[PDB]
């Protein structure tokens, strides 16, 4: 299973870097109540 | 209860006036377990039943 | 001098940051408890009286 | 009463009612799609607990 | 011989028996048993050694 | 802030001793002690002995949260002591067995 081990390695390494570039750092905004420090999500609902 | 958005969260019981003559007057003593296993949930709502 | 406001404990320090619009918080319950040497200037003759 | 983040101070009102789980054993019939859902592992620790 | 590979077979089955009676408290509590279990493990290593 | 085992017989001694100060101020009326925990292997049977041998005392107990540790030793205090037991699991319990 060697030969099979380093291929899903490397497709694990390369995905992680294009994931990487493609989206790192645009997770940080919350929908926010105004002036508070709450978020904001309705009932089975998360965060988003 | 529901017609205006302030919602009443009285209760006779928790009265003053019906609790001086519901009973005498007391000396208690709040003794509380601060033992690791309380950490968690449970520490938490000791602190507002106190 | 005893007043309809309730008698005041502490400086009131609440936290504009966390008090999320719409869910109404308890007002108060307590007596007005203002005792005689606190509705007037305090002696030593005054707390023989 | 419920609590938002469990803040003995922060409450809203909701009416109670008594609620049936989607998946149950009521019948052959039911206990049977039950197990079918348990059998493709979606949500089983759900009927579980 | 014989008894000693078994002797040693079950002393390697009742310390599994007893790492798993075992019962983890948080923050540093502690039921009187784990205690008990602890005096035991003295024994148990002796045997191993 | 909680951490550290639990001795059950270091708080009721604790809490005998606050009850009988008697050069204070005092009510001097219903001597009632309230614990809050959540559970317990240990009765004490022995400081409840003398330290309220006639029962003048009233012990309550609490078990509050959701959790596995035993009650069944504090249901016993509270019965031997004629006061009460009462669990909490929840925020909306609260408001009912604290003026209970
Ligand atoms: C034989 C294979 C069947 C597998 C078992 C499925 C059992 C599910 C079932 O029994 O459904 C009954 C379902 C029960 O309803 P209940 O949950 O009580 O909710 C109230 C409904 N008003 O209420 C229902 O109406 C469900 C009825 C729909 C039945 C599912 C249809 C199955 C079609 C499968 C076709 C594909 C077969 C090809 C196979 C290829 C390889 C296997
Ligand atoms: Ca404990």
């Amino acid at each position: 299973l060697f030969h099979i081990a380093l291929l899903v390695l490397f497709m694990v390494i390369i995905y992680a870097i294009i994931g990487l570039e493609l989206f790192k750092g645009k997770m940080h905004k919350t929908c926010y109540y105004i002036g508070t420090d709450i978020v904001a999500t309705v009932e089975n609902e998360k965060p988003s | 209860s529901r017609t205006p958005n302030k919602i009443d969260l009285y209760d006779v019981r928790r009265r003053p006036w019906y609790i001086q003559g519901a009973a005498s007057p007391k000396d208690m003593l709040i003794l509380v377990d601060v033992s690791g296993s309380v950490s968690g949930l449970t520490l938490k709502l000791i602190r507002t039943s106190v | 001098n005893l007043q309809p406001k309730p008698i005041g404990v502490g400086i009131p320090t609440i936290n504009l940051r966390k008090r999320r619009p719409n869910v109404q918080n308890p007002k108060s319950q307590e007596p007005v408890t203002l005792d005689f040497l606190d509705a007037e200037l305090e002696n030593d003759i005054k707390v023989e009286i | 009463y419920v609590y938002k983040d469990g803040d003995p101070t922060q409450m809203e009102l909701r009416p109670r009612q008594w609620i049936h789980n989607d998946f149950h054993f009521d019948n052959v019939l039911s206990a049977m799609m039950s197990l079918f859902t348990v059998s493709t592992f979606e949500g089983w620790p759900q009927l579980l607990y | 011989w014989k008894p000693f590979e078994t002797i040693i077979l079950l002393t390697i089955f009742a310390n599994c028996v007893a790492l798993a009676v075992y019962l983890p408290m948080p923050e540093d509590d502690n039921n009187s048993l784990n205690l008990g279990l602890e005096k035991l493990e003295y024994f148990f290593l002796t045997v191993f050694s | 802030t909680a951490k550290g085992i639990t001795d059950y017989k270091k708080g009721f001694s604790f809490a005998f001793e606050q009850l009988l100060n008697y050069n204070v101020s005092r009510a001097n009326c219903n001597k009632i002690i309230m614990l809050f925990t959540d559970g317990g292997e240990e009765r004490a049977q022995e400081i409840f002995a003398k330290y309220n041998k006639d029962k003048k005392v009233r012990v309550f107990t609490f078990s509050v949260g959701q959790h596995n540790y035993d009650r069944g030793p504090i249901q016993w205090m509270a019965c031997e002591n004629k006061g009460y037991y009462y669990e909490i699991p929840s925020i909306g319990a609260i408001r009912i067995n604290t003026q209970e």
